[PDB]
């Protein structure tokens, strides 16, 4: 836990220094019923406030630096993903997810 | 077997206040009013009587649910006097050629459920019935047996007349009651039940024509009379509508468990081309399957002995069918009655019975394959229980009928027609040469069934 | 008032009167759905949520049943896998050949639930075709693909109760039955725009966003 | 039958067109709402459209804003009143509506026939109107009348155990201006 | 090469299939509703230097809009000419049509 | 499915100190140990006459972030 592992993991100064990553539980479609996807937790970083996307002139490709904007990390717990981020050195926020409220629904009231 | 309940079941008394009460009809109503429902109650549980709107449920055991009125809430009692159902002719007659004896029922049988008011729900095509039913009505007010003074008891009831525009969802109880409140007259999921929360938010209870105009007897002529008739359980007598492939249709008013055979030839003539000639019965109305010529030999009138056999006595109406018939038309027009008069809220019989009108067009053509008489009879079951109302299983029981024992009879269309066309037909009616082009399908023959218009 | 239940053998406990589908979220057993919104009023016009209640000859509709309590609730039984199949079949039994072209495509509930419980093969062959609804105008903001409606009411039930818009409902009856405003009309409403969420197949879908995007993509 | 779910508007049929109960309509509306509670005054929009009905010769889309306004009710809740039921006319339709029963126990007295007949003489299909506005003919199903089962009606009129032979002159006493009698 | 209608309509409707089996990635598409109102795209990319010619975005096409022609002898002096727009794969199934009808007529069966 | 049920239990068996559990999947065997034992459940599991494992066809590793362990 208190080990700092990013002095071995090969990675660059920069995702300690200058990215900052969410720690998060992704929320319901409002277009879709299903719930699968709010099951676990991830991980990804904040773009870029310059040089995210930008257009490639020749062909209208979006053109990028950031080199973690196509990583999202999968965790089955929170516990797991702040265990890993504080392993690892990074600097790094949790958003708490929302949680629905109960209430009870029946036939019976559509007329009482 | 003379002195049944309905005696003017010929037009032959007249339908006035006083040759009812030269029949009958209003006769000791104050004793009966003040025996308390305790009585009636366990008059109509010992008489045997059950739900003669389809169902056949006890009466008694369902009318007792209605909790108790002693503070005088606006508890309701709705009479069910559309027919709806193809080939019933039994409300009708009551309504117009006796009104003054369901009158007389409504209030024996409103003082049972501790109803404050009752509303008959009649078919907007019973125009005549309507207006000769509500003349009564107005003439059992003004003589004082409608309203508050109930000939000199206490209780205090009303009589309303609501006509429908034309709908045969509408003569299930819950649709019934939505068409009563205003709205389109969709039947409502079983929870709450309406003895609970039912027509204007307060407990209901919905009985067919047949049902309460039997009532008043049944509080005269003592429970034991009644429960006589039929065998054990279905006790009772019914007015049968007999119509179709027989030499002089008319209405009885047989007792249960009379053979059907026997009921065929008693009166009625005989079966049009003789015995020999007939090919199906359906017995209490379209909903029910068809029975084949060697069923119908020994089959009584009950509403077990029916269902052994794989039938239902729904409404008693008998439809005969003799052998220079089209039987899978017969069953088609069925299939079709039934997506027309389907109010299509769920998803089953809102396309259920469309899929299955879509498939007996080609039957009735023998546009189709052998295989496909499967196909068809498994879509009929994706249909039964799985609907908010009865009508989804109303719609399949026909096609199974057909398909029980009226199989062969299908797959020799589908043989004649493959010597007309040549070629087989492939699923869907598709031949090896149909395609579509420029917004129709072409070189192929098409089952334009779909009423045209 | 809690009441002890069971859902395909797992304890369960909710409030009095509460509906089979909220108990089996509860206990952790997926229902589909199509009908039914934890936020709308209770229809049971779409049977895709049938149970099969321990002792009763009946199937009930979860989203409808009241719960009681000593009541056991299975859910993937082969009859209702059954049931699943059979329902799924009579959705997709007129609805087009639309998804390419349909901007539900990748978000599409009656894609998904199809896939999941529904067979793999269709047996429409009907050479009669499918039923045809043309298109009404509701405004420049709701886009309506009626062919692909399941006649599921959310937005009936929507406008009318949560968005307090009455002119919006169903006319006609069976399978001529037409979503809609009866009248040329449009939706007025500053919530109507929600109905195109709720709406789970692409008959009500956003008209500035239309062909622009997939779901995946973004 | 012709079910429509969507309303078009024409000079025949468009909201314009101003609707009103007569005074002798107005008192006879007032006692049908009696007939309900007054807290579910809502449950009188089906005598109110057929009132209407009869008094202009069908059911408008005036008449169902007429009855919209006056049970203090959205419009689109009168619309699935009126479009959910068979017998409300949404078009202005002919003096008497010929309705033919083709059910099964009708179809097997030969209830074709009497189809048959009916187009060869009045030269219109069934759910057309003839050209003087006097005739419409229908396709209806069950009416209950089954044990006479070669029946049909007339306007409010049932007409029993017909033949071919016998349609034709209830056809032609309407056109003549006589009726027929009932039975 | 992108093909079209027997009456000139192009055959895409921009339903974004091909461009997500794509295992290298290789196509890029952006659409919009066209100016009649028909869901047509506007842009429609093709990186042949980053496909893997494996098919796969013919066998996804709902209607047969893309497809790859037997040809081979399109070897080029830059890389930029690699670069395929809409009009480059248009202009492609304009040429290449009757050869691509040759394909279809013996090998759709089997699809 | 049986038979290298039987097997592994009896792997567990001879190896109470070592093997932590065991676990069948069709027609594959794992065994799960902890660092401290994989020498002593691989030589045991190479020289045993009932289960000669001489060949080890394949090592490898997979990362599992979410355990305090992340790589099996
Ligand atoms: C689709 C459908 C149509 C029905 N039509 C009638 C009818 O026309 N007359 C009737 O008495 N019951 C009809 N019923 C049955 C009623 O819902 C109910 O069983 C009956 O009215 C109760 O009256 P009872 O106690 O006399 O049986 C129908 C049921 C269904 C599903
Ligand atoms: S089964 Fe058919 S008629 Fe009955 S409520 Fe459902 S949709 Fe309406
Ligand atoms: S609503 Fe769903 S199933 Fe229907 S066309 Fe659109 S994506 Fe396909
Ligand atoms: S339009 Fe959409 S939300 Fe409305 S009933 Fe149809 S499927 Fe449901
Ligand atoms: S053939 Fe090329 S462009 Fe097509 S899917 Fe395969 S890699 Fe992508
Ligand atoms: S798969 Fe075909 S129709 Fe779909 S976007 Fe690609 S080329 Fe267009
Ligand atoms: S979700 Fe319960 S019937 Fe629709
Ligand atoms: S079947 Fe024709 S009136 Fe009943
Ligand atoms: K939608």
């Amino acid at each position: 836990t208190d080990l700092a592992k990013e002095l071995v993991s090969g990675a660059p100064k920069e995702l300690i220094t200058e990215r900052v990553a969410r720690i998060y539980q992704e929320a319901k479609a409002a277009t879709q019923s299903g719930q699968h996807n709010t099951e676990t937790w991830k991980i990804d970083w904040d773009i870029l406030n310059k040089g995210n996307r930008w257009e490639n002139d020749l062909m209208g490709y979006q053109s990028s630096s950031d080199y973690m904007q196509g990583t999202i990390l999968k965790f089955d717990t929170r516990e797991g993903a702040i265990r890993f981020a504080k392993g690892q050195g990074w600097d790094y926020y949790i958003q708490e997810p929302k949680v629905r409220r109960f209430v009870k629904k029946d036939y019976s009231a559509n007329f009482y | 077997d003379s002195d049944r309940i309905f005696q003017n079941v010929y037009s032959k008394y007249g339908e006035d206040l006083k040759s009812s009460q030269q029949r009958g009809d209003w006769y000791k109503t104050k004793e009966i009013i003040l025996k308390g429902h305790e009585w009636l109650i366990n008059e109509l549980k010992a008489s045997g009587l059950r739900g003669r709107g389809g169902a056949g449920f006890p009466s008694g055991l369902k009318y007792s649910f209605m909790p108790p009125n002693p503070n005088r809430e606006p508890q309701y009692l709705v009479v069910n006097a559309d027919e709806g159902e193809p080939g019933t002719c039994k409300d009708r007659e009551i309504i117009r050629k006796e009104p003054h004896k369901l009158v007389e029922g409504c209030l024996l049988a409103g003082r049972a459920m501790n109803a404050t008011a009752a509303y008959i729900y009649i078919r907007g095509e019973f125009y005549n019935e309507a207006v000769a039913l509500q003349t009564a009505i107005n003439e059992a007010y003004k003589a004082g047996l409608l309203g508050k003074n109930a000939c000199g008891s206490g209780y205090d009831f009303d009589v309303y007349i609501h006509r429908g525009m034309g709908a045969y969802i509408c003569g299930e109880e819950t649709a019934l009651i939505e068409s009563i409140e205003g709205k389109a007259g969709k039947p409502r999921l079983k929870p709450p039940f309406p003895a609970g929360v039912g027509l204007f938010g307060r407990p209901t209870t919905v009985t067919n024509v047949e049902t309460v105009a039997v009532t008043p007897t049944i509080f005269r002529r003592s429970g034991a009379w009644f429960a006589s008739f039929g065998r054990d359980r279905n006790q009772g007598t019914k007015l049968f509508c007999i119509s179709g492939h027989v030499n002089e249709p008319c209405t009885v008013e047989e007792s249960m468990s009379i053979p059907l055979k026997e009921l065929l030839e008693k009166h009625c003539g005989g079966i049009k081309g003789g015995w020999d000639n007939l090919l199906g019965v359906v017995p209490g109305g379209s909903s029910v399957p068809i029975m084949p010529k060697h069923v119908c030999e020994d089959v009584l009138m009950d509403f077990d002995a029916l269902k052994d056999v794989g039938s239902g006595l729904g409404t008693a109406a008998v439809i005969v069918l003799n052998k220079q018939t089209d039987i899978i038309r017969a069953i088609q027009r069925f299939s079709a009655f039934y997506k027309h008069e389907s109010c299509g809220q769920c998803t089953p019989c809102r396309e259920g019975t469309t899929y299955l009108q879509r498939m007996m067009d080609r039957f009735v053509t023998g546009q189709a394959k052998e295989k496909e008489i499967d196909l068809i009879y498994e879509l009929s079951k994706e249909i039964e229980g799985h609907t908010i109302c009865a009508l989804g299983d109303a719609a399949a029981w026909p096609v199974q009928g057909l398909i029980k024992s009226f199989r062969p009879e299908m797959v020799e269309r589908i043989k004649q027609y493959e010597a007309k066309l040549g070629e087989s037909v492939s699923y869907g009616g598709w031949t090896s040469k149909g395609k579509v082009l420029d917004g129709k399908v072409v070189s192929n023959p098409i089952p334009h069934d779909a009423h045209h218009h | 008032k809690e009441v002890e239940l069971t859902v395909d053998g797992v304890k369960v406990s909710i409030e009095a009167g509460s509906s089979i589908i909220q108990a089996a979220e509860k206990a952790g057993v997926t229902i589909p759905r199509y009908c039914y919104h934890e936020k709308l009023a209770v229809a049971g016009n779409c049977r895709m949520c049938l149970v099969e209640i321990e002792r009763s000859p009946k199937l009930a509709a979860s989203c409808a049943m009241p719960v009681q309590n000593g009541m056991s609730v299975l859910t993937n039984t082969p009859k209702i896998k059954k049931a699943r199949e059979g329902v799924t079949e009579m959705l997709l039994e007129n609805h087009p050949l639309d998804c390419p072209v349909c901007d539900q495509g990748g978000e599409c509930d009656l894609q998904e639930q199809s896939l999941r419980y529904g067979s793999d093969r269709g047996r429409f062959h009907e050479i009669v075709g499918k039923r045809a609804v043309e298109n009404k105008a509701i405004g420049p903001l709701i886009k309506t693909s009626m062919n692909r409606c399941i006649h599921c009411t959310r937005c009936v039930r929507f406008l009318n109760d949560v968005a307090g818009a009455p002119e919006f409902g169903t006319a006609g009856r069976g399978n001529d039955m037409q979503i809609g405003t009866y009248v040329e009309r449009n939706v007025n409403s500053e919530l109507s725009a929600n109905v195109i969420d709720l709406c789970p197949v692409g008959a009500l879908t956003s008209k500035p966003y239309a062909f622009r995007a997939r779901p995946w993509e973004l | 039958s012709h079910m429509i779910s969507v309303h078009r508007d024409t000079p025949k049929d468009n909201p314009e067109i101003p609707f009103e109960f007569t005074k002798e309509n107005l008192e006879r509306a007032k006692e049908i709402i009696a007939k309900y509670p007054p807290q579910y005054k809502k449950g009188a929009v089906m005598p109110l459209l057929d009132l209407g009905q009869r008094q202009l010769g069908f059911t408008s889309i005036s008449v169902m804003n007429y009855v919209a306004k006056y049970l203090d009710m959205p419009p689109m809740r009168v619309y699935e009143v009126a479009t959910f039921y068979t017998m409300y006319n949404r078009k202005p339709m002919g003096k008497y509506n010929v309705q033919v029963c083709t059910t099964t126990p009708c179809q097997l007295c030969g209830s074709d026939g009497i189809m048959k007949a009916i187009t060869e003489h009045l030269q219109i299909r069934p759910g057309q109107t003839t050209p003087d506005n006097l005739f419409t003919l229908q396709e209806v199903e069950c009416l209950g009348a089954c044990v006479n089962a070669p029946m049909i009606a007339v306007n409010d009129d049932f007409y029993e155990d017909l033949t071919p032979e016998r349609t034709v002159e209830i056809l032609k006493g309407f056109q003549s201006g006589d009726i027929p009698k009932p039975g | 090469a992108l093909r079209r209608y027997p009456s000139g309509e192009e055959r895409c409707i921009a339903c974004k299939l091909c461009e997500a089996v794509c295992p290298a990635q290789a196509i890029t598409i952006e659409a919009e509703e066209r100016i009649d109102g028909s869901r047509r795209t506007y842009k429609y990319d093709i990186d042949m230097t980053k496909c893997i010619y494996c098919g796969y975005c013919q066998e996804s096409c709902p209607v047969d809009a893309i497809v790859e022609t037997p040809n081979v002898e399109y070897a080029t002096e830059t890389r930029e000419e690699l670069l395929y727009n809409k009009e480059k794969l248009l202009a492609n199934g304009d040429k290449w049509e009757q050869e691509i009808q040759y394909a279809l007529d013996a090998d759709a069966p089997y699809r | 499915i049986e038979e290298l049920h039987k097997f592994g239990r009896y792997i567990m068996g001879c190896l109470p100190k070592f093997v932590q559990q065991f676990s069948v999947w069709k027609d594959e065997l794992v065994i799960y140990v902890a660092p401290s034992a994989l020498t002593q459940v691989a030589t045991f599991l190479k020289d045993h006459t009932s289960a000669q494992f001489k060949a080890c066809m394949d090592v490898t590793a997979a990362d599992y972030p979410t355990r305090t362990n992340r790589f099996d």
